[PDB]
């Protein structure tokens, strides 16, 4: 098929968290938050993530609350039956920008901004793919391309035509850790997050497979030798033969 | 595929002069690859034996080559579990590798073709 | 391996010790582990990240 | 051949020097391959126990 | 006499598994069954677990998967535990089968073996997409559509069966909740089938690498076996263990962590890996009905075998046409495998076809050909006269 | 109990094989044994002798499906390049 249908190829990036021994970098995960919900948020919703799950991970139990308690969530209905809101809770999943797909297409010229919460997983590439992607806008479209009204061009997506514009430009974002704000630390950042979105597990995940790969290899070494000395007396088993008169 | 058939075609083909000098060689460079000798077997002693020729026919065998056989095959398994193949001394040799069961199971082909031929023949008026 | 026959004394290991030790070694054994993994991720952890906010 | 001679083990045999050499390292290996599945076995049990235990999203302090 | 034998209950356990004769000679290739058997085992008892969490409404089936991901302790672990077991029960199967196609192991007297085993590999083949409906992503609602419009290449009655199957008019909720219920029932039909693949197997025991009787020195299954067994075992669970931890997602499409769309078809869709050499055979058949039929035929072609080996020796150990053919068979399958993989574009298309027809040639030509040839070789090669 | 059919298998004792006589067996101790450690330098080049008569038998078909899978892919690469656009619209439909 066409490299333009196919997409171009992202590149490896050298990812804290990749290999076998590796954690996610929290503080990296604690900015990639706040680019989501200063850039990415107009835009994209975060339905699988609870306020909770924050906790300990990326903010502090009081950071956390204070979050939730900006939004307002509908609850129980009073005394008389009527309608009532709620400032929110750790319980709760972080609201979305729109209260309907309708209402998520009128605002994108039609198009839908997926959920975030699984992207991470749900392409090709992972990591690499996000961060191209997010990093890859060029400013002018190769030419010959004949790109539709409201399209933009961007050589990692399949087709070459995405109804996402570039939205991250240099210094857009104060680092409350007075980390450079530039675009590729951003993406890098966002992209962090999203993979503990999707991946809530994965450094707990990897250090129990370290216990488990090495009680595993043991009993695995192990057994070879209890077979070979119960088979012994077998394989060192030796035969004569005289022919009966 | 019967023993039987397998003789007709194998000694149509060692009688013709232009057959059996085309052949035979071929033949016999597929046995040495085949490696049964290595393990100290004859080709007879891996014939599939569960079927009712193989059973009257090794049952017809005399005593010291039925004897012989069970050495040969006790001894190649003892072998194929250690991955190891007999010293080479202890090869058998082409001139020991006889088609010693093969007679038997062709009488037995034959007394079961007839039997078969008996059971349906027809009767004309 | 003279080690071995101060112990057990050319008997097998018997159940009951077995069952014992496991019950060690699944103590002892995670705590190494935890050890190790949060020492080769120092700097990354919340835990290190925690050190350096104050809010 | 006459059975009583019986074939050489020798490149089998250890030079018994420490009689209990060979039971030592077998029961040590069966040893060490009873302990560490006994704790495999529970952690394995345990995984599955704990998976039916309140879930995360369910613990609200009302 | 002892207990183990005298015992009702223990007297079945110490025939199958403790004094049951053994070939002396049996080699690892001998250890895929009880790999199997362990494979059935994680899959319902993973299963059984996560089923107390799972949610079959189509509103909720991709979220209550979502949900074990993330709320339920070790929900993870159970979830890529099942996930990438079925892929490993698939491997171990493919070795079990191709075990059996080289040692001779469908011939007589292990014919009905043979052909219990294949109807255990159809209903595996069945039981995997149930479960993978059950996600509900979007690979999930595709397969489903597809596969349950197979049957609608039946002449007069097939779009009938079809709305049969889904409940309505097209893959909805009825569909999605009736395969959750069939997913959790097939695992037990295998259960059952593979006791009755015991059975048969207990009659005749098993064969060995060298194609003859195993009469002359057997050795009991405890002990010898038994640890033996333990190596792969372990072996096994090591491998699986690198997959589930360290790479869960390897073996699976990131498309069905998209929730299943009814009005779009990825571009990107390409079916399980372990059907793959199957979905190229039916992409290869430029006609809806024969598509299907050829397909399907090319499972139970495998049942021809015991009729089309016409060799006199049981097993290729000691034949080297059968072995470099066997060789070709099998990386053949491989093939159809990777263009299952790819686009329907010009050198592909074409490859597919002819590795189509390779696949099935061996079972129908190659093999009565080939071991019709060397038995006259090995006939000619020893009688003068 | 019911009648049995009758099998190729028996059971210790009447296991249905030949009537065996003449051959000899003899074994020793696993615990007599030189524990495991002795698996070298005796046990070592004697080895990977079991695939040295095989490679052939796997190498030649795999190398023959390899090498055509290799040509298809870099002639479908070829097709659908700047370069080919010409031959793709010939061999397509
Ligand atoms: C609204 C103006 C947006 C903002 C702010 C951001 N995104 Fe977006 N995104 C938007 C649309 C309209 C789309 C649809 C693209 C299409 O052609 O259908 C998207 C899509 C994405 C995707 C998915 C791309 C894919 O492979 O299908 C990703 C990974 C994505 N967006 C990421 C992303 C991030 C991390 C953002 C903040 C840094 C961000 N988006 C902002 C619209 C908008
Ligand atoms: C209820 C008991 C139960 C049994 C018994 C069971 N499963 Fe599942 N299986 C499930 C549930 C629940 C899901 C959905 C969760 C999931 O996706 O893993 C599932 C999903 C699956 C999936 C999708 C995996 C994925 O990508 O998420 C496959 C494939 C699968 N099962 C294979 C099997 C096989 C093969 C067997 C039997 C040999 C089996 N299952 C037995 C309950 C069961
Ligand atoms: C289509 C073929 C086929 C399938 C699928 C199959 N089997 Fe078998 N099985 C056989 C044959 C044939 C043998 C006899 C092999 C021999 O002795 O040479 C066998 C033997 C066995 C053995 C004895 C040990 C061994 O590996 O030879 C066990 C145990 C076993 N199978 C379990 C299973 C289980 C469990 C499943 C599936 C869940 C399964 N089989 C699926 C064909 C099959
Ligand atoms: C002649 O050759 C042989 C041979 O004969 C045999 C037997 C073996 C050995 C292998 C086997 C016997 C394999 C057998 C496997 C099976 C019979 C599989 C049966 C499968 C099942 C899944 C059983 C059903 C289980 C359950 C319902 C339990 C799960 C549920 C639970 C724990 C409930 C949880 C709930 C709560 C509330 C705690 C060989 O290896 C072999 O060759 C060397
Ligand atoms: C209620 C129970 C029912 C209805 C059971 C039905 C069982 C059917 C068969 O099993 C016996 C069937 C699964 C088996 O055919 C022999 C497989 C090889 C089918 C292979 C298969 O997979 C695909 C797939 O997975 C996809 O996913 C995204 C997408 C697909 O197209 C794009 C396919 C596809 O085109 C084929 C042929």
């Amino acid at each position: 098929m066409t490299a333009a249908e196919h997409g171009l190829h992202a590149p490896a990036y050298a990812w804290s968290h990749n290999g076998p021994f590796e954690t996610f970098d929290h503080a990296s995960i604690r900015r990639g938050y706040q680019v989501y919900r200063e850039v990415c948020a107009a835009c994209h919703s975060l339905d699988r993530v609870a306020w909770r799950t924050l906790v300990g991970v990326s903010h502090t139990n009081e950071e956390v609350r204070n979050m939730a308690e900006e939004f307002e969530y509908d609850d129980e209905p009073d005394e008389q039956g009527n309608p009532k809101k709620r400032p929110g809770k750790l319980s709760d999943y972080i609201p979305g920008p729109y209260p309907n797909e309708q209402a998520a297409r009128a605002a994108n010229q039609g198009a839908l901004p997926p959920d975030l919460s699984l992207i991470v997983k749900a392409r090709h590439g992972g990591c690499d793919y996000i961060f191209s992607l997010l990093t890859g806008y060029p400013d002018e479209p190769p030419a010959g391309v004949a790109l539709p009204p409201g399209s933009n061009y961007n050589p990692y997506f399949p087709g070459g035509s995405i109804a996402m514009a570039r939205v991250l430009f240099d210094d857009m974002v104060e680092y409350e850790d007075g980390t450079p704000a530039t675009t590729s630390q951003m993406a890098k950042d966002v992209t962090t997050f999203l993979n503990w979105c999707a991946e809530p597990e994965h450094d707990e995940r990897k250090r129990l497979g370290l216990k488990t790969v090495i009680i595993l290899s043991s009993l695995y070494l192990l057994s070879i030798w209890v077979k070979k000395f119960k088979w012994a007396g077998i394989k060192t088993r030796k035969f004569v033969f005289n022919p009966p008169k | 595929q019967s023993f039987t058939s397998i003789a007709r075609i194998g000694d149509y083909i060692l009688k013709s002069p232009v057959l059996s000098k085309l052949c035979v060689p071929v033949a016999n460079q597929f046995i040495n690859l085949a490696g049964y000798k290595k393990l100290g077997l004859k080709f007879d002693d891996l014939i599939a034996e569960e079927n009712p020729i193989m059973q009257t026919a090794l049952r017809r065998l005399p005593e010291d080559e039925s004897y012989a056989r069970a050495y040969r095959i006790i001894r190649a398994h003892q072998t194929e579990l250690t991955h190891h193949l007999l010293p080479r001394n202890e090869w058998i040799k082409a001139q020991e590798d006889v088609p010693y069961l093969l007679p038997y199971i062709l009488e037995a082909e034959a007394a079961a073709k007839e039997k078969d031929e008996l059971d349906n023949i027809e009767v004309s008026k | 391996s003279s080690l071995y026959k101060t112990f057990f004394k050319r008997n097998a290991v018997f159940v009951g010790t077995i069952f014992a030790g496991a019950f060690v070694f699944q103590t002892v054994f995670d705590t190494a582990i935890t050890s190790w993994y949060e020492n080769h991720n120092k700097g990354k952890l919340w835990k290190d990240v925690k050190a350096r906010i104050a809010a | 051949k006459s059975t009583y001679r019986t074939p050489n083990f020798d490149d089998v045999l250890k030079e018994n020097n420490d009689a209990d050499k060979g039971r030592s390292y077998a029961y040590f290996m069966v040893g060490a391959m009873g302990l560490l599945s006994s704790a495999g076995a529970k952690s394995t049990v345990e995984t599955f126990i704990s998976s039916m235990t309140a879930t995360a999203d369910v613990l609200a302090m009302a | 006499m002892a207990f183990r034998k005298s015992n009702v209950y223990l007297s079945l356990v110490n025939s199958y598994i403790i004094d049951s004769p053994q070939p002396s000679s049996i080699n690892y290739w001998w250890n895929m069954g009880s790999l199997l058997g362990l494979c059935l085992v994680i899959q319902i008892v993973t299963g059984i677990f996560m089923a107390m969490h799972y949610s079959s409404n189509i509103e909720l089936a991709f979220s209550s998967v979502e949900h074990i991901m993330r709320d339920v302790h070790n929900g993870y672990i159970l979830r890529y535990l099942h996930a990438n077991g079925a892929s490993f029960f698939f491997m171990v199967m493919f070795m079990h089968m191709a075990k059996g196609l080289y040692y001779g192991s469908y011939r007589s007297p292990r014919v009905t073996l043979w052909n219990v085993g294949v109807i255990i590999f159809t209903l595996t083949i069945a039981t995997a997409f149930l479960g993978y409906c059950c996600v509900y992503g979007q690979m999930s609602h595709w397969g489903a559509t597809v596969i349950t419009n197979l049957f609608s290449a039946i002449p007069f009655v097939g779009n009938d069966i079809v709305s049969w199957l889904w409940g309505g008019f097209s893959v909805s909720n009825p569909t999605i909740q009736r395969f959750f219920a069939l997913h959790y029932l097939v695992p037990f039909i295998i259960a059952a089938m593979v006791i009755m693949h015991l059975m048969a197997l207990h009659i005749h025991g098993s064969s060995n690498p060298l194609g003859i009787t195993g009469n002359l020195d057997r050795i009991p299954m405890h002990s010898y076996f038994i640890f033996k067994d333990l190596v792969t075992v372990f072996l096994f669970m090591l491998i699986l263990a690198l997959f589930v931890f360290y790479s869960p997602n390897t073996l699976g499409h990131p498309d069905n962590y998209i929730p299943g769309n009814p009005l779009v078809t990825p571009a990107s869709i390409v079916p399980e890996w372990y059907l793959l050499p199957f979905y190229a055979i039916l992409r290869s058949i430029p006609d809806k009905l024969l598509g299907v039929i050829t397909m399907f035929a090319a499972i139970l072609v495998l049942l021809v075998l015991p009729f089309t080996d016409r060799s006199v020796v049981r097993g290729n150990t000691f034949k080297v046409l059968s072995k470099f053919f066997f060789f070709i068979f099998v990386f053949n399958f491989v093939l159809l495998g990777q263009i299952g993989a790819c686009h329907v574009e010009v050198p592909y298309v074409l490859m597919g076809q002819i590795a189509t027809f390779i696949y099935f040639a061996y079972f129908l030509i190659i093999v009565p050909v080939i071991s019709t040839i060397e038995n006259v070789l090995f006939y000619i090669g020893r009688v003068n006269k | 109990g019911p009648p049995s059919g009758k099998t190729y298998m028996g059971w210790w004792g009447h296991m249905g094989g030949p009537k065996q006589k003449g051959i000899t067996s003899y074994a020793v101790s696993p615990y007599a044994q030189k524990p495991l450690q002795g698996i070298f330098h005796n046990a070592v080049f004697n080895s990977f002798r079991r695939f040295k008569s095989q490679f052939l038998y796997v190498l030649i078909p795999a190398g023959i499906y390899w090498y055509w899978w290799k040509n298809g892919n870099e002639y479908n690469e070829f097709l659908y390049s700047k370069a080919g656009r010409e031959e793709l619209e010939r061999v397509n439909v």
